[PDB]
């Protein structure tokens, strides 16, 4: 009859599911202001008293009967009940299974169970003799050596279609994780049985989203529906986050608490082994304090200290391995058995929201339409806004001690430490993502809209759409020292409206001075943005947001970096554009809080967007800004025309690079480019190519593409389907040399054999999609080599041709594409 | 930033019935109450029903339990407690987020109660706590610790009757909160003691939520069922106080998710108040104080929704971790209630000397500094579950 007395804390704990089951996600009817609130059904206020104090529940030590040996017995058997030389360690071997060795360690005061069969031989099997100081050191060094080797093991483990995780082999024989008759029986128990073995109590979780959204039918204005349908986008966007935190919280309660218990037992069990070995060394030192020839208690006595130091070092690293194994394995459970469940429900809910909005569009088209184009204008905001939101794994990681590879983002220590203020969106709320503090006052009218990686702040033209950043102690450095500003700004293209409602009015974007007061200003003049400094003399530096210095509605990383009082270099991209000398000015001292607001704009239809508005202590070097700019982009993401990442079921037409302004049209039997249509952007004798030309086409993950990610990848080959109908961009089954695009629209009758799988990918990472198709066994017996999509001209008509291409040493230029999706900053009209 | 003054008292100062009062307690005796700040009442007397037994086993919810009869029983100890509390309140008042919390706690006002006849009554238990000279205007009460010297929690007289979010502290009706806080006793989290200013800020944020009737219901918590059975509870995850905490702890109903109801809570209370003018004025002022420098209107639904958004944006940045980020010096624990982490109650030998107005713990918050009694005189070791069978 074995005993196992454990602390109340150290027992496995699982959150009660009653709270989470009762939690519900209800259907909503969003209105102009937000959700409809009807006071008729709202509960009447009751004002009875009840004291909040709950009397503490008396507790006492209890006994629990378990039929089979549990992990607690495996932990009770390793604490040293005896602290003398008579103490011996017990390790599993052929003689008896480890489940049998534990019962022999519990019932006896003089035995400690230990999964390590090696260090047992040096401890139990081999005992030192107090004769000469030479042999003990060989013993003393050995017991530290094998223990370090035995506890330091870290074997890689692999699974089919899942991320390979590094695991500790001996945890199976250390905490009774599973059937551990052999040391290696842990590895094959992790495989073919999953990460359920790590958890004692099988968790139970929930499937939310029993409801969908809608738009109210009580709109009376052109602007009411536009403001109402904009609220539906935001309400859906927030719910994509609320469910994420609701599911993440459920994972913490039902899974990661058990893992913290499993990891905490590793802290204890190894400490027991470290304690007994360190205890043995101390008594070993005292056991050899007789028969001294001198210098053996000064030299080869530090070795005893060395043995003590080595034992703790091995345990400290072994604990780090436990954090990198168990704690990483917790997220891998989340990424496999939880995230696919929630992603399926959200997509199912988001599809239901699309049906409701489109139904609401049809009603709006009937009554009070403006007949702009096919009686539907805000369909641009719907597809653009209904973008899937990737799970921000910074929720789980921040809970975890190990510096997991799941971070997978590395920034320069000098650059990161120089960061002071970093405005941005994190889980659908404006936050100051810096480690410092700044008093930020988020305006009411400011709305979060989808951006480059996370959402972007939309500084609307309305009065209450401002962000205020107080100049506290941290931000006092903007007075007489170097400072760098970086931000992703998407200024909409210089419109006819912009150039008619105002001509030379320069209105602010980021304001930090008042009239007759010093400060720095970011302003827009006649469609060009510029940096302003007020000091001894006001200094204004233009900034090119594109070629010809005019706004193009393209996501740009403007970085007014250098304010070193020697030069003011600006990096619109990784490359410098303009510079000036600041000898004239000496300081910028103002108490006025940093304001992000459009003040003085005559046009009331201008959206200015910001994603990562950062402040840096240093005037970043040309090297740093290149690293800063290149940090945002990854070698694995693909972006559309404006730099937003591609999304499934987003409607965007694609145009070539060389043949600008020419969309996709269907010729006799192929895919061709329509003749270029060129329009006037501003209306003053200048003509530039149109963008929204050709087939309105989307792209969806292929059937043969297993990757279960929500957004496309430089991989995850994706079929191209026309929005208009079941039409797929692909090739004919029988191709020899005329590798033109069938654009069959057929996958139903005798044409299932259509190679419609493409691999969109961007080498230089500048919003230029290069559609790569791999070699396939073409029907009729021909083998057709891999290559991208290009242009080949027959007679007067161009054609989409699959030109041969193997790797990056070939010329992929003039074979690229740009995907353009509507947007309300680029209007294609007279 | 806002000019408010907290006044230092001494327990030797006499009762003038103006700023120093006697508070009627559950025992029927009277405790010398002090108004350290306007409408902020502070009594150096411990909470009612001090346990006669020291040591044993802690309750199944909390992890670290400490009890001491002799604590806070002599006028010298009460004076020490009062000076420590005044120093903590002044230190929190020095910082901007603390100043915003103190402005609201003091300028707040519970709305009047409706009697059986239907007219509003000013003198109510929600706003007044009986003393020996009649009642007095109180918003928050600060006391000593209960039987558990470590305890630091905010309790009130208004709670959800049907275990549902409709309590007096959640429906927009105000209530006054009593806080049992002890500067001299601190819990250490992973070899570092919590700065008492942060914990007092936590409790006062809870008090302010209770005061304006916008609090997350305290009838919501998730029990932890060791081995998943009801009778065995090793601890509970009170969402109500986590949300007040910053850090990284995972909770479904965030505070930003909270206050979506405010639009509907404001509508409900406006309907309930429409009968009287003075009651309406208090609610409107209450709302003006919640949304900084607004001069709001709540006539129509759109103005109400705008005002609720302004309030959310105003009081979303009052949290433990946000207060730490303002301080910078003080190190805060990452999560809030790590269920499996060990906690070492530490006592402070000389709070008057070792803690200053500007920056307390001049040797840092490491257990092995400011002569921090690693573990305090008394203990109650946790409940020991025993696993036994063949």
């Amino acid at each position: 009859d074995i005993i196992a007395s454990v602390d109340k804390k150290d027992v496995f704990a699982v959150s009660d599911t009653s709270y989470f089951k009762n939690f519900k996600f209800p259907s909503k009817k969003i209105s102009d202001t937000g959700e409809v609130i009807d006071s008729t059904k709202l509960p009447q206020i009751k004002d009875t008293y009840k004291s909040s104090r709950e009397e503490p529940i008396p507790d006492n030590d209890s006994t629990i009967n378990v039929k089979n040996i549990t992990t607690y017995h495996y932990l009770e058997a390793q604490k040293p009940k005896n602290s003398s030389i008579e103490l011996t360690m017990v390790a599993p071997s052929k003689s008896k299974k480890p489940n049998d060795c534990v019962v022999e360690a519990i019932n006896d005061n003089n035995k400690i169970y230990t999964p390590f069969s090696g260090t047992a031989k040096q401890f139990n099997t081999v005992v030192p003799i107090a004769n000469t100081a030479a042999n003990v050191i060989t013993w003393l060094e050995a017991i530290a050596d094998i223990f370090s080797s035995e506890t330091g093991t870290f074997d890689k483990l692999e699974r089919a279609g899942k991320e390979t995780l590094y695991y500790i082999p001996y945890v199976g024989q250390l905490l009774s994780i599973g059937e551990n008759v052999l040391i290696g029986d842990f590895k094959n128990a992790l495989l073919n049985t999953g990460l359920i073995i790590l958890l004692d109590i099988a968790p139970e979780l929930n499937i939310p989203l029993l409801g969908a959204f809608e738009a109210y039918k009580e709109y009376k204005s052109l602007e009411e529906f536009r403001k109402a349908i904009d609220n539906v986008i935001d309400e859906r966007n927030k719910r994509w986050h609320s469910v994420y935190s609701f599911v993440a919280h459920q994972w913490y309660g039902q899974v990661n608490i058990q893992i913290e218990q499993r990891l905490n037992h590793f802290y204890q069990a190894l400490s027991y082994q470290a304690g007994v070995i360190k205890n043995r060394v101390d008594i070993e030192y005292a056991r050899h304090k007789e028969g001294l020839e001198e210098k053996e208690e000064r030299k080869l006595m530090w070795a005893s200290v060395d043995c003590i130091g080595s034992i703790e070092a091995s345990v400290k690293e072994a604990t780090k391995n436990a954090e990198k194994f168990l704690e990483k394995s917790s997220i891998l459970y989340f990424k496999e058995e939880i995230l696919p469940k929630v992603h399926k429900n959200l997509e199912e809910f988001d599809k239901n929201t699309l049906f409701n909005i489109y139904t609401n569009i049809d009603e709006f088209s009937n009554r009070g339409i403006a007949e702009i184009s096919e009686c539907k204008k805000v369909e641009a905001d719907v597809n653009n806004g209904f973008r899937p939101i990737k799970f921000d794994f910074s929720l789980l990681t921040n809970l975890m001690k190990s510096d997991s590879l799941t971070d997978e983002v590395i920034l320069e220590k000098a650059l990161e430490d120089a960061l002071v203020f970093s405005l941005g969106v994190r889980n659908g709320k404006i936050q100051n993502l810096s480690k410092k503090w700044a008093n930020l006052t988020i305006g009411t009218d400011i709305r979060v809209v989808h951006g480059r990686d996370n959402e972007s702040i939309r500084l609307n033209s309305t009065q209450d759409s401002s962000i205020q950043i107080e100049k506290n102690t941290n931000l006092r450095f903007l007075d007489s020292e170097n400072f760098s500003l970086s931000f992703w700004i998407r200024v909409p293209r210089y419109n006819k409206f912009d150039k008619d409602k105002d001509l030379n009015n320069e209105y602010t974007i980021v304001n930090n001075m008042d009239t007759a007061t010093k400060g720095f200003k970011i302003s827009i003049k006649n469609g060009i943005l510029l940096w302003t400094l007020k000091g001894t003399q006001q200094k204004t530096i233009e900034i090119p947001l594109s070629n010809t210095k005019v706004s193009d509605n393209i996501w740009r990383h403007v970085a007014i970096i250098n304010n070193k009082d020697g030069n003011c270099t600006i990096y619109v991209d990784g490359a410098q554009k303009n510079a000036v000398s600041l000898s004239g000015l000496d300081e910028i001292t103002n108490t006025l809080p940093i304001t992000l607001q459009l003040v003085g704009n005559k046009n009331k239809k201008q959206f200015i967007r910001l994603d990562q508005f950062n402040i840096y202590e240093k005037a970043l070097s040309q090297t740093e800004v290149g690293k800063l700019f290149s940090s945002y982009f990854k070698d694995s993401d693909i972006r559309d025309y404006w730099g937003e990442p591609l999304a499934y079921n987003k409607t965007y037409n694609m145009i070539n690079i060389a043949y600008q302004g020419r969309g996709l049209q269907s010729t006799n039997n192929k895919i061709s480019l329509q003749p270029k249509a060129v329009f006037d952007p501003t209306g003053d004798g200048s003509y530039i190519p149109r963008l929204y030309r050709g087939y309105d086409v989307l792209l969806q993950k292929d059937s043969q593409s297993k990757t279960t990610d929500i957004m496309p990848k430089k991989d995850d080959l994706i079929n191209i389907k026309l929005k208009s109908g079941h039409n797929f961009v692909g090739f004919n089954s029988t191709i020899d040399t005329s590798q033109k695009y069938l654009k069959l629209t057929t996958a139903l009758l005798s044409e299932v054999d259509d190679p419609k799988g493409f691999k969109l990918m961007s080498l230089k990472k500048d919003n230029w999609i290069q559609i790569k198709k791999e070699t396939w066994m073409s029907k009729n017996g021909n083998v057709i080599p891999q290559g991208l999509v290009g242009k080949r001209s027959v007679d007067s008509d161009v054609y989409l041709y699959l030109w041969d291409w193997e790797t990056e040493k070939d010329d992929y230029s003039e074979k690229q594409w740009s995907f353009i999706c509507q947007d309300e900053g680029w209007i294609d009209s007279d | 930033m806002i000019p408010i003054n907290i006044k230092d008292f001494n327990y030797s100062d006499p009762v003038n019935n103006q700023d120093i009062i006697l508070v009627k307690n559950e025992k029927g005796s009277f405790d010398k109450g002090f108004f350290v700040a306007d409408k902020i009442l502070l009594v150096p007397a411990r909470y009612g029903n001090i346990s006669t037994d020291e040591g044993g086993i802690t309750s199944k919810k909390e992890k670290a339990h400490v009890d001491k009869k002799i604590y806070l029983e002599t006028d010298s100890e009460k004076n020490e407690y009062l000076k420590n509390m005044t120093t903590l309140l002044k230190r929190m008042n020095s910082y901007s987020t603390g100043n915003k919390l103190l402005n609201l706690i003091i300028k707040g006002e519970p709305i009047y109660s409706k009697d059986l006849q239907g007219k509003f009554i000013e003198q109510t238990p929600s706003r007044y706590l009986d003393t020996n000279t009649g009642k007095r205007r109180v918003n928050v009460m600060i006391t000593g610790p209960g039987s558990n010297v470590l305890t630091k929690k905010c309790t009130h007289n208004g709670m959800g009757l049907e275990n549902d979010p409709n309590g007096k502290h959640s429906n927009g009706t105000g209530i006054l909160s009593t806080i049992e806080f002890s500067p001299n006793y601190l819990i250490a989290y992973n070899k570092c003691v919590a700065d008492p200013v942060l914990t007092l800020f936590h409790e006062l944020v809870h008090s302010m939520h209770n005061l304006y009737g916008i609090a997350f219901p305290d009838n919501v918590k998730v029990p932890y069922n060791a081995l998943k059975d009801k009778n065995l509870v090793s601890g509970e995850e009170a969402l109500s106080e986590i949300l007040t905490f910053g850090g990284k702890d995972l909770t479904t109903e965030h505070l930003e998710t909270l206050w979506k109801k405010l639009a509907e809570t404001v509508i409900i209370v406006k309907d309930f108040v429409k009968t009287d003018t003075q009651a309406k004025d208090v609610f409107l002022n209450n709302l003006r104080f919640l949304s900084k420098n607004e001069n709001i209107k709540i006539d129509t639904i759109e103005d109400i929704v705008n005002g609720t958004l302004k309030i959310k944006n105003n009081i979303s940045n009052l949290t433990e971790c946000e207060f730490c980020k303002e301080i910078g010096d003080v190190r805060i624990r990452t999560r809030y209630a790590v269920h499996s982490e060990d906690v070492t109650p530490v006592e402070v030998v000389d709070f008057k000397n070792n803690y200053k107005l500007n920056s307390g713990f001049l040797e840092g918050q490491d257990i092995s500094k400011k002569y921090f009694i690693t573990n305090p005189p008394k203990m109650r070791r946790r409940a020991l579950r025993n696993f036994k069978c063949t």
